[PDB]
RNA sequence: UUUUAUAUAUAUAUAAUAAGGAAAAGUAUUUAUAAGAA
């Protein structure tokens, strides 16, 4: 299942040195995301000295690792807007229309297209780091986002009451 | 290719499987004449056909 | 007291009087004991909303007058009526969480409103095996802890679980329910009945027969599908629990008093269950063979007749005026059907899953029979009486007599079975029988019984029957009278997209753009 | 461009339509019994009060 | 009836009476009718 | 009908909810008492009760100007599934800048449009608007053709 | 039909048949996005000599 | 809880007593759309 099925990107893939007394070792550091694209996504990171392939191979078994579930619209959206603060950055996230693309940052991009996210548009404010961006990407898709169906319950309502009535 | 970006029409139309719903970025061009066509297999080329 | 023999006779004006009296000269307002017999009273009307507001306010005015697990019971029964089942587990959620103690009544409620819920996908909201499961695990709760049980709960607890096994189509448990109730009724009545045996035996046979298993029995028969699975049989405890029960009835059966089941654990073919559930249905209509109405001789059936051609050729000169020769029939009728069969158990509701039987198993020629066997057209009987006034006031002859006798075996044709008709031709997809219903039903149009119902009660059920013939026209493929159907009376009934769907897709699948937007404009015109 | 949205997306300006008669005529009742219904005067008023 | 759309039956009815005209005046040639058999042959057949 | 005691009030449920309080008390106003009305019947607060600023009242007690000054609003909050059912509340028309918005806008807020920056509706999101001194759900609002202040999102 | 407006008096006595006005109104300011008053103070004509400071009147 | 009973000075301390149980089948249009990099 798992090598067929998830696919891997690379998110992030640098040198990260560790100024010792005798010189400057260099380390690699990777983050990658592996998502199904059916809704299972999780993330990964890796450091290792000697090479990055390393890095990147336990990026990947961590990424295995955390394969969480993803809630989704329609298999294709968020159930509705995400405004998430993580470590100084500032996610706006917008739930859109069938057919509408992926109009958000690249980072953004990779994880909704791992995990499946067909349908978004966002802004990120504040920090812009690649890093952060991914971690609060991740969190804020899965903490911040609760099913129409989960909120039905919890308000002990039924489906056809909960959902939005059509204006024009 | 300026050309291309007036005639492009960034708001598309669709009328279990997965509706493809961006393959339809270039349905627009499907109506011209020429295009028309080479789809009807009236011409070996979209040139040949203008 | 007085609010209990008031609900138990449903008199909204003694409800007035007596609340309006207490307060007006006693000072007296309703503690929580009274308000909740209040909700139980509305929830008698089938008034929900009233009886929510009333708990709304039971939990306002004060801690004293706040519900306490009778009242939330009283609730769930709302639910379960209201088949509100995610209302139901937040209520549960809330006993738990006003640290309110849990009782016996609560755990069936809440298998009760699951089991109800479960009936539809609509209603379920397409959960429906999750919701039958949920009401098995409740049963399994209440079986681990005392509580507090009460008299009637042992009862409710077997009708709880038949309503978990009549909506998911376990016919095998069904039966066995059902053999084990009556077996158990039967004998704790003839164990404990002042009385002989032989001469009460009318009398223990009609205590013993209740309606409501019999109408779950006949459900569970009519949701037959061979490729089903029972959502009982998965689980440990409940392939347990369906183990013990199957093993006891065939223990019961193998080893006085007699039923007609078939000598098998499970029925596995669409003829046993329309034989079983002619068998069942047979059985009850005799109040178990006391009354030996449904067999009949050449001889019963002409001794009957010369006895109402007696009875009702005397009848008809005495009469003031056809109303009243009229009003002497029907008593006459009434009285006849009541002497000849159950009334409890014959009625429309258990004909209504009884005819749903084959339907479900796509049998015409069953279907036909029952209808006609069990049912009688108003204008038809009322054409009958006219003809016999003019004949004995001033073959067919004694057929019109043949069929004043017969009108024991039969009820009237209300608006639903009708639809329910309706139904059987769009399943059948028998042009002819469409045809018949749609006149017998313009017909019954002006008998008395559809006049007597209310203005509003009467557009809903011709818009209900206005549908149908369009999803029988949609099916059939002739768009074109189907949007004519909803043309025609656009202005008399509200056309939703809900009811217009099936024809908005079959019409999208040709692409059949005029026909698309007018019948949406005639939709969403609003 | 964007303001022609206002008027339904139509780019220019007709002239303003005249009307064929400038005040209202006599079988127009209502006009003539808003005009000579009686004026109110007050927080929201038209006239001089009486005093004034 | 034939499981169709009903623009493409209205192209169809348009293109058989061009069609029956061509064949009136057998405006048809031997390679057209041989083009018109072999691309015939080219595609999967509908079915009603 | 201070929405600065409405911003308090919902500032209350948000700190109620994230310490998880099943029992807390608001003030016995009108304005107070719809909104929790309204939230109580879409299923955010699991019960009301009257009360004095002590806890709930055991029997009943009528409204008076005597008790007037503690009288209390006893409102239940729900928690399904180790999550807070009323996970968030916010005021939209501030004290300093009030929104009054007409029925076409309130349609054009529930179809998803901005207006004056004002994010539009959700779909697990509810809305209250007071017309003419009545607090009422904005889907209700605009089923009546009323004319109203847009006050709170609760989601 | 002639413009009204309702206004507090502010200064009167100073001049002679004039009182100064203070006339508030409501207008939308989309840069701040709030309804906001606006003031301004008009100088009206007193015939009589009946207006005070501190009076609301109509103008 | 409520109602009464004894005792004591309309009230107080004690003892007993509690009316809230209902069962039924069938009955789409969702809209506006904001990306960053060195």
């Amino acid at each position: 299942y798992i090598t067929r099925k998830l696919t891997m990107k690379p998110l992030v893939m640098k040198r990260v040195s560790n100024q010792t007394g005798k010189g400057k070792i260099a380390s690699f550091y990777a983050l990658v995301v592996v998502g199904d694209k059916n809704g299972m996504v999780g993330l990964g990171e890796g450091k290792s000295r000697e090479e990055m392939s390393k890095a990147i191979f336990k990026a990947h078994w961590d990424a295995v690792r955390n394969l969480k579930e993803i809630p989704r619209y329609e298999n294709r959206t968020i159930y509705g807007d995400i405004d998430f603060r993580y470590h100084g950055v500032k996610l706006h996230l917008r739930s859109a229309k069938p057919g509408f693309g992926l109009r958000v940052n690249h980072v953004i991009f990779e994880i909704c297209e791992c995990a499946g996210i067909k349908d978004l548009s966002g802004k990120v404010y504040k920090s812009r780091n690649d890093m952060n961006i991914a971690k609060g990407t991740i969190e804020a898709f899965t903490k911040a986002q609760k099913t129409l169906d989960e909120v039905a319950l919890g308000r002990g309502k039924k489906l056809v009451d909960v959902r939005k009535v059509y204006y024009s | 290719e300026k050309r291309w970006q007036t005639v492009f029409k960034p708001k598309l139309d669709s009328v279990i499987k997965e509706t493809p719903f961006l393959l339809q970025t270039f349905a627009v061009l499907e109506k011209r004449l020429d295009f028309a066509l080479f789809r009807a297999m009236f011409a070996s080329s979209v040139r040949q056909a203008r | 007291n007085c609010l209990k023999y008031s609900t138990k006779c449903s008199s909204f004006h003694d409800m007035d009087y007596f609340i309006t009296k207490f307060r007006d000269d006693y000072g007296i307002t309703p503690n929580k004991q009274n308000l909740t017999t209040v909700i139980q009273f509305y929830s008698r009307k089938e008034m929900t909303k009233q009886a929510w507001n009333t708990f709304d306010t039971m939990k306002f005015l004060s801690t004293k007058h706040f519900p306490d697990i009778c009242t939330y019971n009283t609730m769930l029964r709302i639910c379960e009526k209201e088949r509100n089942f995610p209302k139901a587990l937040d209520l549960f959620q809330e006993i738990q969480d006003h640290n309110i103690k849990p009782t016996t009544n609560t755990y069936i409620m809440m298998a009760r409103v699951l089991a109800s819920s479960s009936s539809n996908a609509v209603v379920s909201e397409g959960k429906s095996d999750s919701l039958r499961l949920l009401g098995w695990k409740y049963l399994h709760e209440l079986e681990d802890k005392n509580l507090y049980r009460h008299k009637k709960d042992d009862l409710n607890l077997f009708l709880a679980m038949m309503a978990l096994a009549a909506f998911d189509g376990d016919i095998e448990l069904s039966r066995a329910l059902y053999y084990l109730f009556i077996a158990k009724k039967y004998k704790t009545l003839c164990a404990n009945w002042k009385g002989n045996i032989l001469v009460d035996q009318d009398t223990i046979w009609k205590s013993t027969l209740m309606p409501e298993m019999l109408n779950y029995l006949m459900l569970a028969y009519a949701r037959f599908d061979p490729r089903n699975l029972p959502v009982l049989s998965g689980y440990e405890k409940g392939i347990e629990l369906r183990r013990k029960f199957l093993r006891e009835f065939d223990s019961s059966m193998r080893l006085k008093f007699k039923l007609p089941f078939l000598p098998i654990s499970d029925l596995n073919s669409e003829a046993q269950v329309l034989a079983e559930s002619n068998a069942i249905w047979s059985f009850n209509m005799e109040n178990g063979g006391t009354r030996n109405t449904l067999t009949s001789s050449n001889e019963a059936a002409l001794e009957d007749i010369k006895k109402y051609r007696q009875l009702l050729d005397s009848f008809a000169q005495e009469a003031e005026d056809f109303n009243e020769f009229k009003f002497k029939v029907m008593y006459e009728v009434t009285k006849m059907q009541r002497e000849s069969i159950n009334v409890n158990v014959f009625n429309k509701i258990s004909l209504h899953t009884y005819l749903s039987i084959p339907i479900n198993l796509k049998q015409q020629k069953e279907f036909l029979r029952r209808l006609t066997f069990f049912t009688f057209q108003q204008h038809e009987f009322e054409a009958v009486i006219k003809r016999l006034y003019e004949g004995y006031r001033n073959n067919l002859i004694m057929h019109d007599i043949w069929y004043i006798t017969c009108l024991r075996h039969k009820i009237m044709m209300d608006t639903t079975l009708y639809e329910l008709v309706m139904k059987a031709a769009i399943e059948f997809q028998n042009e002819d029988l469409a045809k018949k219903v749609w006149n017998d039903r313009g017909k019954f149009r002006t008998t008395v019984p559809f006049l007597k119902m209310d203005q509003r009660i009467r557009i809903a059920k011709d818009q209900k029957f206005a549908h149908l013939m369009v999803e029988f026209f949609t099916k059939q493929g002739k768009y074109s009278d189907a949007i004519a159907i909803i043309l025609s009376s656009k202005n008399r009934f509200n056309w939703t997209y809900s009811m217009v769907r099936n024809l908005h897709k079959a019409l999208e699948e040709i692409e059949d753009r005029n026909s698309v937007e007018i019948l949406l404009d005639v939709v969403n015109k609003k | 461009g964007k303001g022609a949205a206002k008027y339904g997306f139509k780019s220019g300006v007709f002239p303003t339509t005249r009307s064929i008669l400038k005040s209202p005529t006599t079988k127009q009742t209502d006009i003539i019994n808003k005009v000579k219904s009686p004026k109110p005067k007050g927080v929201l008023g038209i006239g001089y009060a009486k005093g004034v | 009836k034939y499981g169709l759309k009903i623009p493409r039956v209205e192209a169809i009815v348009k293109l058989v009476s061009v069609e029956n005209s061509w064949n009136r005046r057998n405006r048809v040639s031997s390679d057209l009718k041989t083009m018109d058999e072999t691309l015939y042959r080219m595609f999967p057949v509908f079915d009603s | 009908m201070s929405l600065v005691k409405l911003a308090n009030t919902c500032a209350h449920l948000q700190n109620c909810s994230k310490v998880r309080v099943a029992l807390t008390s608001i003030p016995y106003t009108k304005l107070q008492l719809q909104f929790a009305y309204n939230l109580y019947q879409q299923g955010f607060l699991s019960s009301l009760q009257k009360g004095s600023t002590m806890g709930p009242d055991k029997d009943f007690v009528e409204v008076t100007p005597d008790n007037i000054s503690t009288r209390r609003l006893w409102v239940g909050l729900k928690y399904r599934d180790n999550k807070p059912v009323l996970s968030s509340c916010k005021l939209i028309s501030k004290p300093n800048s009030r929104i009054h918005l007409p029925m076409e806008d309130m349609k054009k807020l529930c179809s998803g449009v901005t207006i004056r920056n004002i994010k539009p509706l959700q779909p697990g999101e509810l809305i209250l608007v007071r017309a003419h001194n009545n607090i009422m759900d904005i889907n209700e609002a605009i089923s009546k053709k009323l004319d109203g202040e847009v006050l709170c999102r609760v989601k | 039909a002639r413009q009204n407006f309702l206004g507090l008096v502010v200064s009167q006595g100073k001049m002679q048949k004039t009182v100064k006005v203070r006339v508030e109104t409501k207008v939308f300011n989309k840069k701040i996005n709030k309804e906001l008053f606006h003031r301004r103070d008009y100088l009206v004509h007193d015939e009589g000599e009946i207006s005070r400071e501190g009076d609301l009147v109509r103008i």
